[PDB]
RNA sequence: AUGAUGUCAUACUUAUCCUGUCCCUUUUUUUUCCA
């Protein structure tokens, strides 16, 4: 629908339009706007191909069913993270097991 | 004066231009030879009506184009406002349906084609821009689930023009050039000294007796846009007795009286009429703008002041260029306009600057985040300067996201996409900010709405020829006074702008030089030199000047003329010389299309040449295709040089039957093709009179680069052990990246270009035998020097 | 084109090879070629086709 | 069985050809009498002199029409339809207008040609897309 | 078929015969002639490539050489009457219109090398 | 082409993402696909002169990938023809989709 | 019984190199019998 309207009222879909709806749907909305739709307009067959490649490669693969860019990227387990060191006890509880007192470090936020 | 022997000259040159046209066509009526029971006759009669019937089939449907479209081009303007009657207008309900009923019972025949090739057919053994939005509805296929008025115009048009600069001045200005012949009339853009000064001058009379007003302009779109402006104002038709006459393009009638065109246009008019005696105005605008033909036209057209006092000579202009042209035109009054719409608060840097394509992006980065709204204009230097910017700037943008708004960067400059060059003229979408990084190009002709912030880093890439090496190099260069000055003066034509200088007041009013130096010192003036001994005038230092070329640059000009054959061992034309300079193209090519006569390549060298008349802009070269780029380049790359490769591209275009996707498919700017298409058949409309016989080299590139030789000899190279070199002066140059021999490296070079670029260059190359040299140029090359 | 048709036929009957076994394809697929999903999906339509009629 | 096949496959082909072809005809036919009566529908206080004006502009384009292909073979063809083919000449002739666009802090947030999954390798450490803090 | 399988020649010949009379509806379409292609009188020559300055009276003398004129008619910008450097001249016989074409065509007359063919005008 | 023989040499490099120890056989699958991603039309060139003329090929080997329940073949093919048939692959599939040579319920299909 | 000719790869020399290299600003030039 937007999108007739923004050809009828002939305006540009500006970021409020797709802001609310930005990873969701299925292949994902924000595959629309990747960088390289130009050359994966292209690309047919690829589930097949996925499927068939089991014969040619040693390695098993455990997503044959899918494709990063062609059918967005659908699981965000970002904050299960966060919920484990919670869980855990946060970052205090979490490195009184360690030995991050003994290095003298004055403070974790920088540890790498 | 100089100016009768001029016309002296001139007028026996009509008269021996004539006879020998005439003599021509009597050549050609002897060189051609064209001579010319019973059943017999009833035989061919039904042949003869053979071919009546099948030539008539074509000429009645081409008579039934004609009335076709003349039905439609008739009801453009008569119909759709007055109060029309009963007989046009039932014959207009009939020409409508008529021709829709033509072209519907054709569409019934082509229906009835691609239907039945639609079909399936078992194989035989015998040994525009959418690839963006067919990627769009996979998407949405693959997502789907489903189970009077005109007198009114002519008040405003009225009302706005009340409001000029030059409205209230209108009268006294119009008494003031009564009196004086010549008037200097100084006044900045927007004033309408283009527009509303020869309406003034047409109301008045100027036009009685027949006469014609002139006005030139440097630039044929401009020229274009300001016919198109007064023919609106004037109420008539563009083209009748308001047009403009650019090349290619006739828009004039015999009601023309006031006629546009260029400064080469017009020096071309004294290619036709010494005197103008139908014109009895030449407004000559913007003279400023330093162009070969303006420095020509200022000494013809004083010759013409002196000689012709009933004639009015009119030269209006931008900047203070006043004092040098009254002077040269025995101090004319100087009518001053005071004309400026709005202002510009103009800041400067608080230092001078280390790194100024940096502070450029972060300049409009601070501009846009904070300002208020309003467009913002920018210039760079040029096309990879100005690329990495907008590299710049949309990063940031995705850095920083919807903290900040819509950045809309447009690049503009002269060789990119005609598409890319328009896409800036869209209106700005409601609430997001607009900003065109640009070039010079946007100093002039350009008129961009709405831009309100002006940022000038202070530069400018401009030539510098210097003769004793026949080096051209455009390069860097702090930009003139004048040029700041106009440079903001882009601004304000609708509200106050802002102009930021990336340098101080300091070195603004220190070091400032006024003007670009006048064009014919700093270029190379092959043709001009060409021109005035086209004309004849022999002494040619002496002749009428503004500037003069250094005595250098002259003596290099002729001595170029002379080694190419079109002058004599004392420096006059040759029956070469002239027939040359019939040419508006350097005499190098026009020696090359002299040799197609010798070499019996004649449409390929014509093909060569309209290539080279243009070539800078031929490949698009995006930095996001560049692969399939370099590709659809790499393909037609030939062996023998990147002129050929030329005419394989351009023919295989035409081949494509002129095609505009098939340039979109193969990566080549259809603006340079179609252009060069365009001057290539006016070559051939020049061809018959410089008796050229048309011919094909029947696939051998050996004439091809022969002729190359016969008229690029001069512009070669020989391989050394350091490096490729020059043949004569033994100055080191450099093969382009991007040349189709630039990995082969070829012993004996020729190329097209001289320039240095961060290092010496040369453009355009091929590979030559030094045979050929001596073939050509015994006198010029010998041969103990190859 | 009976050019890729022959080409892709010929491809298939290949030396298949182990540690030392060899022997030669002349019947099946080789499931390994980087078409054989083509190959597969328009035999697998006409099989479609005998399953169903060509009416349904 | 090729050999008989594509025979049948031709002889079919064309009868279905012809069958069409006939009716396109009979269309016609039918438009035929559309222009009869369109002009018979067509033959029975500006237009007395926009209708000088008709003859005027149209008989005048005549002579410029023939006098253009007179004086080179098509100079209608070398004139007015190349008018109106380039760009900054339509611009200064002020033509008007002559699909979807949207905002540009859209595009190209994301940048890539293959899936993430790095063609069935696993060892490598690719759960979370957002570095920790 | 059949009207396919003759030859080559005369099946474009047959498509020729199309092209006419596709051509013909054509223009009836658009709307020029009254009755549909009726065959045009063998006793006009259509002779172009003319000069402004050769009249009715001039051309009807170079061209009653060969047979009796019925007319001799240089079609005229009408309301400025300049001669369109073509026309139609007007004879008695076939074998009139004939002998002026095979002696006439593409001859030079006040310098210029006119064109003569036959009238194709169904006017 | 050049969209589609670059599907074609993304594909195979997907086998070699990790970059591991591989060998040399895998080293000079790399090589090739590196040289025909610079030049593409050397590559293409070859290609469709492969397509055209040659019908004897090389040898494959084969070896099983054992799935502890049953084990599964696993061909390998020489690199040359891997970019041949990479690239038929890709045309086959673009081709016979625009002309919608498979009816719809025929179903690995790219779209679910 | 050692000729030059070479599109021959291999062997070999200089405490001979691994640090001596890269993408154009602006824009204009008169024209001719149609058939």
């Amino acid at each position: 629908l937007k999108r007739q309207e923004a050809i009828a009222q002939n305006r540009r879909l500006t970021l409020e339009d797709l802001e609310d709806s930005w990873d969701r749907g299925i292949p994902r909305i924000n595959t629309l706007f990747q960088k390289d739709r130009h050359t994966l307009a292209y690309d047919k067959g690829w589930r097949v191909r996925t499927d068939f490649k089991q014969y040619q490669v040693l390695k098993q693969n455990p997503f044959w069913w899918t494709h990063q860019r062609h059918d967005g990227k659908l699981w965000n387990l970002n904050n299960y993270r966060t919920d484990m060191i919670q869980a855990l006890g946060g970052v205090e509880g979490i490195l009184e097991h360690t030995l991050f007192k003994g290095t003298y470090f004055p403070t974790w936020e920088g540890l790498f | 004066d100089e100016w009768e022997r001029t016309e002296r000259e001139r007028l026996q040159d009509l008269e021996e231009r004539d006879a020998f046209a005439e003599r021509v066509r009597q050549r050609d009526k002897d060189r051609t030879r064209n001579v010319l029971a019973e059943e017999d006759r009833k035989a061919m009669v039904p042949e003869l009506r053979k071919k009546s019937r099948r030539e008539y089939l074509a000429k009645r449907e081409r008579e039934k184009l004609e009335d076709l479209e003349a039905e439609l081009a008739d009801e453009e303007f008569l119909f759709g406002d007055v109060e029309l009657s009963r007989h046009e207008r039932q014959e207009l309900k009939y020409k409508r349906r008529v021709r829709d009923l033509a072209r519907e019972y054709r569409a019934a025949g082509e229906q009835e084609k691609l239907e039945a090739t639609n079909r399936y057919h078992m194989p035989k053994e015998t040994r525009p821009g959418e690839e963006q939005r067919r990627w769009e509805e996979a998407r949405l296929g693959a997502a789907s689930l489903k189970f009077s008025t005109q007198a009114q115009q002519k008040e405003s048009i009225q009302a706005v023009r009340r409001s000029l600069p030059v409205f209230p001045f209108r009268e006294e200005l119009l008494a003031a050039i009564a009196n004086h012949q010549v008037l200097i009339i100084e006044g900045e853009t927007g004033s309408g000294k283009t527009t509303q000064i020869p309406q003034y001058l047409f109301e008045e009379g100027y036009t009685n007796k027949g006469m014609k007003i002139a006005c030139t302009q440097p630039r044929r779109v401009a020229a274009m846009s300001v016919a198109a402006r007064v023919a609106r104002e004037m109420g008539v038709k563009l083209g009748n007795e308001v047009g403009y006459s650019i090349r290619f393009e006739d828009c004039t009638s015999e009601r023309t009286v006031l006629r546009y065109m260029t400064d080469g246009m017009l020096l071309r008019e004294f290619l036709s009429e010494p005197d103008l005696a139908s014109y009895s105005v030449v407004m000559v605008d913007e003279a400023h703008e330093r162009t070969l033909h303006t420095d020509i036209l200022f000494g013809l057209i004083k010759d013409v002041a002196r000689f012709r006092p009933e004639l009015k000579v009119l030269v209006a202009s931008a900047t203070m260029d006043t004092a040098r042209f009254s002077t040269f035109f025995d101090d004319a009054p100087v009518f001053r306009i005071p004309g400026r719409r709005f202002p510009v608060d103009i800041f400067y840097t608080k230092a001078p600057e280390a790194d100024y394509l940096e502070a450029c992006v972060v300049s409009v980065l601070q501009i846009h985040v904070t300002q208020p709204p309003g467009d913002i204009l920018v210039f760079l230097t040029g096309q990879e300067e100005i690329e990495a910017a907008c590299e710049m700037l949309q990063d940031r943008c995705r850095r920083l996201g919807s903290k900040i708004r819509e950045l809309l960067v447009l690049p503009i400059y002269a060789n990119l996409p005609s598409d890319m060059q328009a896409r800036i003229f869209q209106p700005t979408p409601p609430g997001a900010r607009k900003v065109v990084v640009a070039t010079n190009i946007a100093e002039t002709s350009l008129t961009i709405e709405g831009i309100i912030y002006v940022l000038d880093p202070g530069f400018c890439k401009q030539k510098s020829y210097n003769p004793r090496t026949g080096m051209e190099s455009l390069t860097v260069t702090p930009c003139s006074k004048a040029s700041a000055n106009q440079r903001a003066g882009r601004a304000g034509r609708v509200a106050a702008g802002k102009c930021f200088r990336l340098y101080t007041a300091w070195a603004y009013q220190h070091e400032l030089e006024e003007t670009t130096v006048p064009e014919i010192q700093r270029t190379s003036l092959g043709n001009v030199v060409l021109l005035l001994k086209s004309l004849g005038i022999h002494d040619l230092m002496h002749f009428d000047f503004l500037d003069p070329p250094p005595y250098e640059t002259l003596l290099l000009a002729l001595e170029q003329l002379y080694a190419l054959g079109a002058l004599n061992h004392l420096g006059e034309l040759t029956t070469s010389g002239r027939k040359m300079a019939e040419l508006p193209v350097d005499p190098m090519l026009s020696k090359m299309i002299l040799a197609s006569e010798k070499y019996s390549c004649s449409e390929e060298i014509l093909t060569v040449a309209a290539m080279l008349s243009v070539n800078n802009s031929i490949f698009y070269r995006p930095k996001d295709k560049v692969v399939h780029a370099d590709n659809a380049r790499v393909n037609f790359f030939l062996p023998g040089g990147d002129h050929l490769v030329l005419l394989n591209v351009y023919t295989q275009w035409a081949e494509s039957g002129y095609s505009s996707q098939w340039c979109y498919e193969n990566f080549v700017q259809f603006r340079s093709m179609r252009r060069a298409r365009d001057v290539r058949e006016q070559l051939e409309g020049l061809l018959e009179r410089v008796e050229v016989g048309l011919s094909s080299c029947q696939g051998d590139y050996i004439r091809v680069r022969k002729a190359i030789t016969a008229g690029y000899f001069y512009h070669t190279a020989r391989l050394t052990r350091s490096g490729y070199r020059t043949v004569k002066q033994q100055q080191t140059v450099f093969i382009h990246p991007n040349s189709s021999l630039f990995e082969q490296q070829p012993r004996w070079l020729l190329y097209h270009e001289l320039v240095l670029t961060t290092k010496e260059f040369m453009r355009q190359v091929l590979e030559i035998e030094s045979s050929w040299l001596l073939e050509v140029a015994p006198h010029y090359y010998k041969a103990k020097e190859l | 084109d009976h050019n890729i048709a022959d080409y892709m036929t010929a491809k298939n009957n290949v030396v298949i090879n182990y540690k030392d076994m060899n022997h030669t394809n002349s019947y099946g697929i080789i499931r390994g070629l980087q078409f054989a999903s083509f190959i597969v999906q328009y035999y697998g339509l006409v099989m479609d086709l005998l399953v169903l009629g060509l009416h349904r | 069985a090729d050999r008989k096949a594509r025979e049948a496959v031709e002889m079919r082909a064309q009868v279905e050809r012809k069958m069409a072809q006939k009716e396109k005809e009979k269309h016609e036919e039918k438009l035929r009498e559309m222009a009869q009566k369109a002009r018979e529908r067509r033959a029975g206080d500006g237009e007395a002199r926009e209708r000088d004006e008709i003859r005027h502009d149209r008989r005048k384009e005549r002579q410029h029409d023939r006098n253009l292909s007179r004086a080179a073979p098509d100079k209608r063809s070398k004139l007015q339809r190349n008018e109106n083919r380039d760009i900054s000449e339509v611009i200064a002739l002020g033509v008007p207008n002559p699909e979807v666009q949207y905002d540009q802090r859209l595009f190209n947030q994301s940048k890539g040609m293959d899936s993430g999954f790095a063609g069935g390798e696993d060892e490598i450490y690719n759960v979370y897309d957002q570095a920790w803090r | 078929d059949d009207f396919k399988g003759r030859s080559a020649e005369e099946v474009e010949e047959i498509k020729a015969e199309k092209e006419a009379k596709t051509q013909a509806i054509l223009l009836e379409m658009v709307g020029d002639l009254p009755d549909a292609d009726i065959k045009p009188p063998e006793n006009v020559l259509f002779v172009c490539k003319l000069n402004p300055v050769t009249t009715d009276e001039d051309l009807e003398i170079i061209f009653s050489r060969f047979g009796p004129i019925r007319s001799c008619e240089v079609i005229r910008d009408w309301k400025t009457g300049e001669s369109l450097c073509y026309a139609f001249i007007e004879f008695e016989k076939e074998e009139d219109c004939e002998k002026a074409f095979f002696k006439m065509d593409n001859v030079l007359i006040d310098d210029r090398r006119i064109h003569v063919d036959f009238s194709q005008s169904v006017a | 082409d050049t969209k589609l023989l670059i599907l074609a040499l993304e594909r195979l490099k997907e086998a070699y993402s990790v970059k591991s120890r591989l060998n040399q056989s895998q080293r000079e699958e790399l090589g090739l696909i590196e040289q025909a991603y610079d030049n593409p039309h050397e590559a293409l060139s070859r290609i469709k002169r492969h397509l055209l003329t040659q019908r004897a090929f090389k040898e494959v080997g084969i070896e099983f990938m054992d799935l502890y329940s049953h084990l599964v073949p696993v061909y390998d093919v020489e690199p040359l023809e891997k970019i041949t048939d990479a690239y038929l692959d890709q045309y086959l599939w673009y081709e016979a989709d625009k002309r919608r040579l498979f009816p719809p319920w025929i179903k690995p299909a790219d779209t679910e």
